[PDB]
């Protein structure tokens, strides 16, 4: 557990997987998902999957 | 980002917005020209959600502070906070108007400063990228900040009307009437903007203000010195769900959209608990989550005036109960189960209401950190009780003949005093055909 | 050993190029006699491409200066630097000129003065490796530097067709009708010999120079003093893949090459970041390389008067965003991913287009290696809108009369006045068809 603590930083991967895809984070989720629901509101192709992960990289620099 | 320009308009509305920005400062322990801790990032994780974002280690506000007085601006320049603010992008040093007392001088201020008064929230939005809205800090209270901003709720819900617009109204304390004689106009002239220029506000009143001074503030005589110190922190209170993390609701317009079930019907009564400093000392022992949602649905910290005898007629419709800080949040539903049996929170006669629950993390900061923190964001029916008591001085006054022809001398010449009368009137009537 | 002789003609074509040159000095740290900064050799690794190649160490610049207006001239023989200028190989100390005024004046006395105008670019190309070209500093206002300059546009297309064309065409304020009124007819005569004999322009309007003039250094009334930074800027801005080692396009005509389609379509739009003070404060820290070219997505800096909304009806294709000094460049390929998902600038559809990047290094002079510079060399089919422009203030000025006889007396005895129509029209579709 200090190799696996420090020399690994193995909770704060498990927060942030969690942070991903338990919807643990804050708008970083959040602002993804409103420019994506925008399109559905008008039933317009929203995949799309290049600004997706475009959305995706936008998402994790909001907080910072 | 999910950045809301304030509109800080009037003598009144220029103060407590500015105790509400001295408050963001306290509790991110930050220098008004500098970020010298790491308490920005690891007490708060965004700081630029309704502030210009860093671009040399700083964090510049996104408010706008124009007033007729330019005395209540001039008296922050003799405070450190001009350079918090700039002086150009948030307040133009020495921007004159009128008298101002008159609310016909306010409303044609905004119509020939009216390039400059749309060009300085557009300067304070170059970095806002999907705006949230534009909330008017205006008051009632003078009839500087009452004339300029009835003007701001029209031109704001032709260009932006799905955004929100709301309002912190004050209403001036209707227990004077030689203090303020313009007070039932001023008030019926903004309250035409809210029903139909404007989607939701969130009102207040000072009469029902001063009646909390004393009982949890505990002052000797109210002066207006300590009434924006109350106010300056339910304004910071009602944003711990967009400066801090959260998922359900984690914009303002989140919280504020599910308080509305139908149009004239949106007026949010204000309650906070936490105004006593005998609470942290009543702490050690714990202060539980069970009854600090017992005394929010208890009519106590109530800042909006009403009858105790108008709530057995009338029942809440929809209240949100926001904890900040301690909460335990496994017996939060605990909390909720024991609220049905005692009956402290009445539902409509027609369906369930709603109690909507809500937590968030904070800063350090004394009522985050020590002691339970409750915001009341209320929805009840009885507020036609502010408008029976702001039409019966209207009618009144013009019964002693006054601002019938001493007010049509400036851009009124036509019959408009009936129209605020039945307008007023319709909303007194569509709540209680909405509600048994 | 790529030196290229700048051709100052006409009357606002001195006055921008009298800064250029004092850009130069200024940036390389020399003094006008020897050196007094070692930044000079190893900030500029090309001291001399511009300037005499040096074999007592002094630097002369390459040009010539022209022109049939001796007021203009005369403000650039006292100044500090008129003895980095010498009256020897240049021009005279007190210089004469003809009418001037007109544009068969300058033409006229371009072929009587032959001689010199052919034997001063060869006293300076006598150290020469290899000329890399001519750079035509001429203007489109009055019929001084659009009359002598139509006679060089001729023969440097001929005498030297190897040799690179690329003019800066500077458009006065066009609604001027009464101290200049025979700027549409002096303007296509110069205009026809651009698009056949030449082979790029680098078009520059004035509207929009006033433009960046009030919003950018902030006039309350405009001056044309504000007018000639902005060029001489752009100038030195766009030979930092030449004054200091590229790698790829290193040549001049190799950026060119990449930057025309054909013939037929080469004017390029030229934008300009940091011509404002406030983007000094944006590389305190260095704000992030990202919006660099975000903010030439779609332009608000252009010196080249154009609609937001005939961007939609139209489609670059081949856009350059040359990026100078330190900007630590390591998220620049960050900065590529996110272009394709706005689109605020239409790519054709027949085929694909360019987003071009270029990084450049240059001296440790303050406005170069520090502050945060897009450069921007566009080439946009929204173009039309100008040659619609000076077409439509042709045949308007041909039923008042004016110019059908008064301008027939010299050297024009012909028709030739509906081939500068005709030759308008050709150019107008073809720029249209390259995205059709």
């Amino acid at each position: 557990m200090y190799t696996l603590k420090k020399d690994y930083r193995l909770v704060e991967y498990l927060q942030a997987m969690r942070n991903f895809f338990l919807l643990e984070a804050g708008d970083t989720m959040y602002d993804f998902y409103t420019p994506i629901f925008d399109k559905i509101r008008e039933k317009e192709p929203w995949l799309n999957l290049s600004y997706l992960n475009v959305q995706i990289q936008e998402a994790v620099g909001q907080r910072y | 980002p999910r950045e809301i320009i304030t509109l800080q308009l009037g003598q009144c509305g220029n103060q407590i917005g500015f105790e509400f920005w001295k408050q963001l400062c306290a509790e991110h322990g930050i220098s008004p020209e500098g970020i010298v801790e790491e308490f920005a990032t690891e007490g708060t994780d965004r700081k630029d959600v309704f502030f210009y974002q860093a671009d040399d280690e700083h964090y510049i506000p996104r408010a706008v502070l124009l007033d007729l007085e330019p005395r209540v601006i001039h008296s922050i320049l003799n405070s450190p906070y001009a350079n918090l603010y700039n002086p150009e992008n948030i307040y133009l040093s020495e921007h004159g108007g009128g008298a101002g007392n008159n609310w016909a001088s306010g409303f044609s201020q905004g119509e020939k400063i009216h390039e400059d008064i749309f060009d300085i929230i557009d300067r304070e939005a170059d970095g806002s990228d999907s705006l949230e809205g534009f909330v008017l800090c205006h008051s009632i209270a003078g009839g500087t900040g009452s004339g300029l901003g009835s003007y701001l709720l029209e031109r704001l819900n032709d260009r932006y009307p799905k955004k929100l617009v709301q309002t912190y109204s004050v209403f001036p304390n209707q227990d004077e009437m030689s203090h303020v004689v313009v007070q039932p106009y001023n008030s019926l002239l903004t309250l035409k903007r809210l029903t139909q220029n404007a989607d939701c506000v969130v009102v207040l009143d000072n009469t029902a203000l001063n009646r909390i001074a004393t009982d949890r503030l505990h002052i000797q005589n109210p002066s207006f010195s300590q009434i924006n110190q109350l106010v300056s922190t339910i304004m910071s209170a009602s944003t711990t769900t967009l400066r801090y993390p959260g998922y359900m609701n984690n914009d303002l317009i989140g919280l504020i959209a599910s308080l509305i079930p139908t149009p004239r019907l949106h007026f949010l009564m204000t309650g906070y608990t936490p105004l006593t400093t005998d609470q942290s000392v009543a702490s050690v022992r714990k202060t539980t989550v069970l009854d600090v949602m017992r005394r929010l649905l208890q009519p106590k910290n109530v800042m909006v005036s009403t009858g105790r005898d108008r709530q057995t007629n009338h029942c809440y419709i929809a209240i949100l109960n926001i904890i900040q800080g301690e909460v335990d949040p496994t017996q939060v539903h605990k909390s909720l189960q024991r609220i049905r049996e005692r009956k402290l929170a009445n539902f409509i006669p027609w369906g369930p209401a709603s109690i909507q629950v809500a937590l968030s993390r904070k800063s350090p900061y004394l009522p985050s950190a020590h002691r339970v923190s409750g915001l009341m964001m209320a929805n009840h029916t009885n507020i036609s009780s502010l408008f029976e008591r702001t039409c019966r001085q209207y009618d009144k006054l013009r019964k002693r003949e006054a601002f019938l022809e001493q007010f049509r001398k400036e851009d009124i010449f036509k019959d408009n005093f009936d129209e605020l009368d039945n307008s007023r009137e319709i909303v007194q009537q569509l709540i209680d055909e909405y509600h048994a």
